[PDB]
């Protein structure tokens, strides 16, 4: 039940996207290795994702976590790479979709930095990098990400290297 | 998957070491994220 909206570039909801995407862009520390050597984005597309059931899971639970939490949801918007996108907005998030040897346990990971999540469209650690010509650092190749509204509740923090 | 620490629903990794990153989350369950916006790019090679 999955329907993909283009998104025009002179809307401002398209603008907003690609800023928030360009904007938090960072230097790695494996320097480029896993995500490749880029300081910005060329944008190609922006669709929304529309699907009703599985925007009635989330509101269903994003209303279970507020009551538990003084009616905050702590909602945020947040980017997520991965080799499963194509299943993510046909089916939705699941446990199929976790980092099973990720810092913090078996979770589905998601970041504040457009570029951290860049690391993984091709797989942890960049895997072998593009399909076609096997590289992480490919400027040829289109990549795609994912800006994903998540509920966070009462969140424990780990500080941490 | 695992299971969000007692009475909490996520977990935050802040960052300790490098000043220039910024947090990363987890959640536990997929009910708790809706994928809103398919973005399609490239990444450019610096001039
Ligand atoms: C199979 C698989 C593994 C890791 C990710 C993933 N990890 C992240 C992380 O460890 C920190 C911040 C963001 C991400 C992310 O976007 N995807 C996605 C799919
Ligand atoms: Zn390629």
């Amino acid at each position: 039940g999955t329907i993909l909206i283009d998104l025009s570039p002179d809307d401002k909801e398209f603008q907003s996207v690609e800023e928030e995407m360009q904007s938090t862009v960072r230097e790695h520390r494996d320097g480029g290795h896993a995500g490749g050597i880029f300081n910005r984005y060329n944008i190609l597309k922006i669709q929304k994702v529309c699907n009703k059931k599985l925007w009635e899971r989330y509101t269903h639970r994003r209303k279970e976590v507020s009551e538990e939490n003084h009616n905050h949801a702590n909602e945020r918007m947040l980017f997520h790479g991965s080799p499963f996108v194509n299943a993510i907005i046909h089916k939705g998030f699941d446990e199929r979709h976790a980092y099973i040897g990720g810092m913090f346990g078996a979770g589905i990971y998601f970041a504040e930095n457009s570029s951290k999540s860049n690391q993984y469209v091709y797989g942890i650690g960049g895997g072998t990098g593009c399909p076609v010509h096997k590289d992480r650092s490919c400027y040829i190749c289109h990549r795609q990400l994912l800006f994903c509204r998540v509920t966070l509740g009462k969140s424990f923090l780990q500080f941490s290297a | 998957m695992a299971h969000s620490p007692p009475g909490h629903h996520s977990v935050t990794g802040r960052p300790s070491v490098n000043g220039l990153a910024l947090a990363e989350y987890v959640i536990y369950r997929g009910e708790q994220a809706y994928p809103e916006y398919l973005i399609t790019y490239q990444i450019m090679r610096p001039e």
